RNA sequence: GUGGGAGAGGGUGGUGGAAUUCCCGGAGUAGCGGUGAAAUGCGCAGAUACCGGGAGGAACGCCGAUGGCGAAGGCAGCCACCUGGUCCACCCGUGACGCUGAGGCGCGAAAGCGUGGGGAGCAAACCGGAUUAGAUACCCGGGUAGUCCACGCCCUAAACGAUGCGCGCUAGGUCUCUGGGUCUCCUGGGGGCCGAAGCUAACGCGUUAAGCGCGCCGCCUGGGGAGUACGGCCGCAAGGC
């Protein structure tokens, strides 16, 4: 059910559109380089759209990975 | 059993030594439902089992039963078409219970002359870590955990 | 003879054969074991107790080399994967980290009829 | 018209990483692979597994959904350019300029055809291994056309909501996409579920109507024969209407 947090509750005021603020964007990353679900990010339909698009922007830069290695299994 | 759990029947203590373990050795070799000739049989071999070895009977008796305990057997089970010999363990009735019917086997396989002297000389040898009874139980021990692959369909 | 002393342990894991290749921190390895080395032939190599042997056996191949410290590296998904992992966290040898790095492609080719609806 | 909005809508060019295959090198040893179990197969000319580098083609993981867009087929990495549709607010302009639509014209998944190119993975036919009483199959190892691109054909479908288009009227509740607003909520458009009246042979439908009406087009008239024959038109052919 992922009662852990919300990452938009666990974040202050930030922009959607900036695939170039890596520190916030990586908050929005699983374990591995994958993209949060919606249950993880809580945000909503309009603002995971963006966040989609923009996290791809910032993996095409080089600032985020498109996939990690998962520790501790 | 399916709709009950089948629970265990307790058996009567021992005229002489006071133990259902001698009972249920008792009830293995009565045969025909004889009950004084197979108590005469072991009874006899008790006699013999002294004056033989210096111990006392009950002691052999127990250390045999204890060494014909198998800790592990091997059931078959179909599993995707084929059947397949699984190694698990054995509760520990069904130990005593191969144990006491490998023990009564085991001792009309020998080629003493009457009972008595067949039921002696096997407990002895089983007790001292031989026989065809203690055969059994390293053959089953060999089954089991010779095909330890399959030991995840324990189930 | 190299004296290796810490490396890395790679675990490749499939329904038909599970094999564990034991190399060095850069990747080239020393020695190894699978299903086959060991007595199985058959379907018996896709086998837990058989991935089990195969990292016993490549562990045991790596203290010859003088071999400490592991580093293992998990990947496919197939029977008998865990069950090397355990083998190996007690065998002697010391398990520093497990990591899974299944190869998982991002619908790049297309999948034989036996993997396929899907893509 | 003005001001805004969301979108895998379309076309062109460029570009990113994961993975598969192949090649080069390093390291390394006796098998890998595959199945219900196997064998063909590949491996001492050094495979599999591992690391690094390189080439090429194809498809875009997470996001991703019961979601969105389009008239339908259908559309999913990212960026840019060109471009279509559509929705909302203001109540600004024209002043019935509207609806449907036989023909015509255009679009039209996959497969297939022509010319040229490309060809990594997959894979009709086919070559084998198994299984079986037999196995022209399912299972396994290979593998050509093809899948891909350009241009030109082909016009089919469970082309499906098995429900033609437009407008008006007729209880609501809930979920959701997207605007606007006095932003508990109201209002508008789109996607779902449950249900008033009503309809239906029943299942079920029920402001996204299969209800109540109106306009226009398409089509049906027992089953087999048969989407066959003849004729015509279209097509290089397969064949289609
Ligand atoms: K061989
Ligand atoms: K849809
Ligand atoms: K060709
Ligand atoms: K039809
Ligand atoms: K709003
Ligand atoms: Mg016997
Ligand atoms: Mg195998
Ligand atoms: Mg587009
Ligand atoms: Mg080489
Ligand atoms: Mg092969
Ligand atoms: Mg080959
Ligand atoms: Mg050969
Ligand atoms: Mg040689
Ligand atoms: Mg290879
Ligand atoms: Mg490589
Ligand atoms: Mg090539
Ligand atoms: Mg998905
Ligand atoms: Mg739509
Ligand atoms: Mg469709
Ligand atoms: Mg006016
Ligand atoms: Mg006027
Ligand atoms: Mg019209
Ligand atoms: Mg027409
Ligand atoms: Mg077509
Ligand atoms: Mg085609
Ligand atoms: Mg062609
Ligand atoms: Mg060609
Ligand atoms: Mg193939
Ligand atoms: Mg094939
Ligand atoms: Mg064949
Ligand atoms: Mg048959
Ligand atoms: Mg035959
Ligand atoms: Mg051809
Ligand atoms: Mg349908
Ligand atoms: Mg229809
Ligand atoms: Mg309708
Ligand atoms: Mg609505
Ligand atoms: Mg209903
Ligand atoms: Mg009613
Ligand atoms: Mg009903
Ligand atoms: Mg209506
Ligand atoms: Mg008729
Ligand atoms: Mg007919
Ligand atoms: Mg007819
Ligand atoms: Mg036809
Ligand atoms: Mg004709
Ligand atoms: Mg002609
Ligand atoms: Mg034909
Ligand atoms: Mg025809």
């Amino acid at each position: 059910p992922s009662r852990k947090a919300k990452v938009k509750a666990t974040l202050g005021e930030f922009d959607l559109r900036d695939y170039r603020n890596v520190e916030v964007l990586k908050r929005f990353l699983s374990e591995t380089g994958k993209i949060l679900p919606r249950r993880r990010t809580g945000l909503s339909a309009k603002e995971q759209r963006i966040l989609a698009k923009t996290i791809k922007r910032a993996r095409i830069l080089g600032l985020l990975p498109f996939t990690e290695k998962l520790v501790r299994k | 059993a399916r709709r009950r759990r089948a629970e265990v029947r307790q058996l009567q203590p021992d005229l002489v030594y006071g133990d259902v373990l001698v009972t249920a050795f008792i009830n293995k070799i009565m045969r025909d439902g004889k009950k004084n000739l197979a108590a005469r049989i072991f009874y006899d071999a008790c006699k013999i089992i002294q004056e033989k070895t210096g111990q006392e009977p009950l002691k052999v008796f127990k250390q045999a039963v204890e060494n014909v305990k198998p800790r592990m057997e091997v059931r078959s089970r179909r599993v995707g078409g084929a059947n397949y010999q699984v190694p698990m363990e054995v509760s520990p009735r069904r130990q005593q219970s191969l144990a006491l019917r490998w023990l009564v086997q085991a001792a009309n396989q020998r080629p003493e002359r009457r009972a008595a002297v067949r039921i002696a000389h096997e407990l002895m040898d089983a007790a001292e870590g031989k026989g065809g009874a203690v055969k059994k139980k390293e053959d089953v021990e060999r089954m089991a955990e010779a095909n330890r692959a399959y030991a995840h369909y324990r189930w | 003879k190299r004296q290796v002393a810490s490396g890395r342990a790679y675990i490749h894991a499939s329904y038909n054969n599970t094999i564990v290749t034991i190399t060095d921190p850069d990747g080239n390895p020393i020695t190894w074991s699978s299903g086959g080395v060991i007595g199985y032939k058959g379907s018996r190599k896709g086998t837990p107790y058989a991935a089990q042997l195969a990292a016993l056996d490549a562990a045991k191949k790596a203290m010859a080399y003088g071999m400490q410290s592991v580093d293992v590296i998990v990947r496919g998904t197939g029977a008998g994967r865990e069950q090397a992992i355990r083998a190996l966290q007690a065998s002697g040898l010391q398990v520093k980290s497990i990591v899974d790095d299944t190869p998982v492609p991002h619908n790049g080719c297309r999948p034989k009829k036996k993997f396929r609806k899907a893509s």
